[PDB]
RNA sequence: CGUGGGUUAGUCGAUCCUAAGAGAUGGGGAAGCUCCGUUUCAAAGGCCUGAUUUUAUGCAGGCCACCAUCGAAAGGGAAUC
RNA sequence: AAAACAUAGCAUUGCGAUGGUCAGAAAGUGAUGUUGACGCAAUGUGAUUUCUGCCCAGUGCUCUGAAUGUCAAAGUGAAGA
RNA sequence: UCUUUACUUAUUCAAUGAAGCGGAGCUGGAAUUCAUUUUCCACGUUCUAGCAUUCAAGGUCCCAUUCGGGGCUGAUCCGGG
């Protein structure tokens, strides 16, 4: 129940990971793909407007 | 430097969050702020008849600097002056007259020889009447800005009016080379004055408006 | 953890 | 001008003076409302009230309908000289105030209440 | 007589509208710089029966331009919207369903809906189930957009007007009958107590101007007066004509 | 004194002078509440005519109240 | 009928929270008893941290600003056998 | 306790918000409305099937219809001290 | 007398945590130096259910270098409608 996390230890509440006890292993998975795939192509996307200029 | 890198943010549309701007033009200031502003508009928008309109023209900063070096010369006693002169009980004083019954009561007489008029008294029927007084009685009189500095000529917080019916032998070519620019400004102007309507004044985007219709 | 508890471990070590 | 970051004026702070009363709000300060001897009424000497002296350590008094279980500890060390463990208390059917005070293991509630003198 | 059931209603005791469980009221974002000069980009996090209401709700996430925040809008589900899909809205968004443009930046013969009666109004028309305006003409030097709205009244609203293009979800709603008593309970049980209606002839004359007589009928004309006072419009009021209407509707 | 001067002037409701300045203070006082203490009487001879004083202790306030 | 005895809680309830709703204030109505409205066309507050070691207030900094309050002994809810 | 009311179904009417219907003594006031014609409001008929004729003189409702009939207060003209 | 139409400050409506209004620029783009600039158009975001916050890094100038601090610019100017 919710105040019982607040007796209990942090181990409990969370797994080691970014985004621990906040999202599942997948949706960790999907943000990490996605921020590393849009990043890259934002480098692409200003390279091939900085070319047609 | 090595470590150190420049990361300039974007702050087009939908980019960056906004930084702290300078936001003064857009503050929802409190009621009695927009009040004293907007009355400042309202006057200056509708036309202002002239009897009032002439209170617009003031006593430029030079001749004022000028006028209030004589009339300092001339301050009223303070009260631990005339403590003083009690415990003595002594000669004639020369003081400038103030008081607006006091004043209005001199012009009718001619006992004024200067008169000064702050242009900022509230409400304004305490002083519309007095240039047409003084020219009517044939006073020197000048609107100054003032109020609180003619206050500080005569030991009060404020004034409305100032006068000398009398000044010391010393300083009466002072006065007349005085009276001779004072003259030039208010009363030889008073009959042309009398008859130039102020206001009608538009604000800033109104008047670009009427600017881009002038043209075409 | 609560503003409260946050509290009460900032005073523990404040002596 | 000054630069302002934000478009809301609020309520400047402004210096909020501490009172410095030309005169006392009342002359003499009202002794103590609920000292010791006004807190404990008198000894409960049912038969019941009695069993419990003599059996669980506790003694039993009426006590002022005003105090609460603190108070009734603090009265019950000053005016007996006695430690107690726990005040359980109740508002009886009459409308007065019930205390069952347990003393600790150290003192026995059968000396202390033949001291006080209801036995 | 008394109080006829007409009037009673304008007290809103038992009369208001049943809320308890709507989302919220849909509405536009607020007009602000972003959408008037360029446009902002927010995210379709769910798309939700709203009760009471046929068309179903989008919550739509945008960012705030000032401060570190999210700020979800509720905006009325265009059909084809969907979970994930990402919304353009302002002046210089694109052409696709589920985007908020001004009307003056449209085409004629856009179809578009939740328009705004005036600009920053947050949505006004074209909002029920299956509905949607038109544009049909520009007025650049007046900056007025002409529109057909879903009564078919033409309309000229300013260009700065927004709207959502595409017709609104859940349409087709009214074409399924009703069958049972009960199916119209529940659906009045969302909105506002205006259901069951008894018949003002199957009353008494104290409680209608149609009541009374040793047999239901009214009695004079039913068309009434716009110039007639409260207690007295019952029946049809102001009619132009009356009875089966032989033809279309249309303009 | 200058409250002769004021008497006078005061009669004259639709000069433009007082034309003017009714024009800007029926809006000045439509802004404040519908009951504000007034700083000073706007009308200083008719306030002393009525048996106002320039003492501690004199008060004026300004009241509108809706007409018909 | 007369006279007495009898109800013991950190853990069960109330107390806290919000519901439909009720309702001050800012304001506006009303001759007035009062009516409207509940976040408004208001200058509407109160936290954090270090200290200073002067003292638990001004000072040092920061931080955020929504809008009283009442409304459940069956709704939500810290903890006992 | 019914053959009455309701009912789904059918049909008509009004209204695009500066709005319709309705509330309030008033209001910087309210309900519909957390609404927007696949909606809100006002009526009639009463599942399905089948059909729903003729009459716009009257009463009503309604009309970017003619005008010089009727026609208040204010205003205007003449007479008159 | 009517119809059509200007002005904005009264009055009226609406919105927001009163955040980017109005006028000039800068920058380009197209067009067109038709000698000459007159203008006109834009003036950082559209495969993707990611991320976006600490007076901003950078640049630059002061400070008295140190743990740092301040200004300017980055983010054009003007009018506080
Ligand atoms: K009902
Ligand atoms: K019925
Ligand atoms: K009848
Ligand atoms: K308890
Ligand atoms: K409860
Ligand atoms: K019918
Ligand atoms: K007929
Ligand atoms: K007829
Ligand atoms: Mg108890
Ligand atoms: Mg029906
Ligand atoms: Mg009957
Ligand atoms: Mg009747
Ligand atoms: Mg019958
Ligand atoms: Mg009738
Ligand atoms: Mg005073
Ligand atoms: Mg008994
Ligand atoms: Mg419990
Ligand atoms: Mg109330
Ligand atoms: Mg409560
Ligand atoms: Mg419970
Ligand atoms: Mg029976
Ligand atoms: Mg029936
Ligand atoms: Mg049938
Ligand atoms: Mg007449």
């Amino acid at each position: 129940r919710p105040r019982q996390y607040a007796t209990v230890s942090k181990t409990h509440k969370t797994v080691s990971r970014a985004y621990g006890g906040s999202r599942c292993a997948n949706c960790v998975k999907e943000r990490i793909i996605r921020a590393f795939l849009i990043e890259e192509q934002k480098i692409v996307k200003k390279v091939v407007k900085e070319q047609t200029e | 430097n090595p470590l150190t890198h420049s990361t300039p943010k974007n702050f087009g549309i939908g980019q960056a969050v906004q930084p702290k701007r300078n936001l003064s033009r857009y503050v929802k200031w409190p009621e009695y702020v927009r009040v004293q502003r907007q009355k400042k508009i309202l006057s200056i928008r509708l036309k202002v008849p002239p009897t009032i309109a002439q209170f617009q023209y003031t006593l430029d900063r030079n001749t004022a600097a000028e006028t209030f070096k004589l009339f300092n010369k001339y301050r009223p006693e303070t009260a631990a002056e005339k403590k003083e002169r009690l415990t003595k009980e002594s000669p004639k004083p020369y003081a400038v007259k103030y008081g607006l019954n006091h004043v209005v009561a001199l012009i009718e007489n001619k006992k004024a020889k200067l008169v000064l008029i702050a242009n900022d008294v509230d409400p304004i029927e305490l002083v519309v009447f007095l240039p047409a007084l003084c020219k009517k009685m044939g006073v020197p009189y000048a609107i100054v800005k003032g109020k609180a500095r003619l206050g500080t000529l005569v030991n009060q917080k404020t004034s409305a009016v100032a006068a000398l019916t009398e000044v010391r032998a010393e300083d009466e070519a002072a006065l007349a080379k005085l009276v001779s620019t004072i003259d030039a400004n208010f009363a030889d102007k008073y009959d042309e004055v009398k008859k130039h309507w102020g206001g009608g004044i538009l604000g800033n985007k109104a008047q670009a408006k009427m600017d881009k219709r002038a043209k075409n | 953890m609560r503003a409260r508890w946050r509290k009460k471990r900032t005073r523990r070590l404040k002596r | 001008l000054k630069v302002r970051t934000s478009a809301t004026f609020r309520l400047p702070k402004t210096l909020k003076l501490a009172r410095a009363p030309k005169y006392a709000s009342k002359a003499v300060p009202h002794y103590n409302r609920l000292d010791s001897y006004k807190v404990i009424e008198q000894p409960i000497t049912s038969e019941t009230a009695m069993k419990k002296v003599e059996d669980g350590n506790i003694l039993v008094f009426q006590v002022s309908m005003k105090a609460n279980k603190y108070q009734i500890k603090k009265a019950v060390k000053e005016l007996y000289e006695v430690d107690v463990l726990k005040v359980n208390t109740l508002v009886r059917p009459n409308g007065t105030k019930k205390a069952y005070v347990r003393l600790t293991a150290d003192y026995d509630a059968l000396d202390i209440a033949n001291r006080i003198g209801y036995i | 007589g008394r109080v006829i059931r007409n009037q009673r209603k304008g007290a809103g005791s038992i009369f208001t509208s049943h809320t308890r469980l709507r989302q919220g009221a849909a509405k536009l974002r607020t007009l602000d710089y972003a959408e008037r000069h360029g446009y902002i980009r927010g995210i379709v996090k769910q798309i939700v029966h709203d009760s009471g209401r046929g068309a179903p709700l989008a919550k739509v996430v945008f960012r705030d331009p000032y401060k570190y925040r999210l700020r979800e809008e509720i905006f009325i589900a265009n059909e084809g919207v969907h979970t994930g899909q990402f919304i353009y809205a302002g002046k210089k968004a694109s052409l696709n369903v589920g985007n908020v443009l001004p009307l003056g930046s449209v085409p004629e013969g856009t179809i578009v809906s939740n328009v705004e009666e005036k600009p920053g109004d947050r949505g006004a028309l074209a909002r029920a189930s299956g509905n949607y305006v038109i544009i049909i003409g520009h007025n650049p030097d007046e900056n007025k957009t002409r529109v057909r709205l879903p009564s078919g009244a033409k309309k000229v609203i300013s260009s700065d007007a927004r709207g959502v293009i595409g017709v609104i979800a859940g349409g087709g709603r009214v074409d399924k009958p009703l069958l049972k008593a009960g199916r119209a309970f529940h659906k009045y049980r969302l909105k506002r107590n205006s259901w069951p209606k008894t018949r003002g002839v199957a009353m008494n004359p104290v409680d209608h101007p149609h009541g009374g007589g040793n047999h239901q009928h009214i009695g004079k004309a039913s068309t009434i007066s716009r110039g007639a006072v409260s207690g007295q419009k019952a029946g049809l009021i102001a009619a132009r004509r009356t009875g089966l209407l032989r033809g279309s509707q249309k303009t | 004194g200058a409250y002769k001067y004021l008497e006078e002037l005061q009669r004259k409701k639709q000069s433009d002078v007082l034309r003017f300045l009714q024009r800007v203070r029926v809006w000045e006082y439509r802004q404040k509440n519908v009951i504000h203490r007034a700083a000073r009487p706007t009308r200083p001879d008719k306030a002393r005519r009525l048996g106002y004083k320039a003492k501690q202790g004199f008060v004026i306030y300004r009241v509108r109240v809706r007409r018909g």
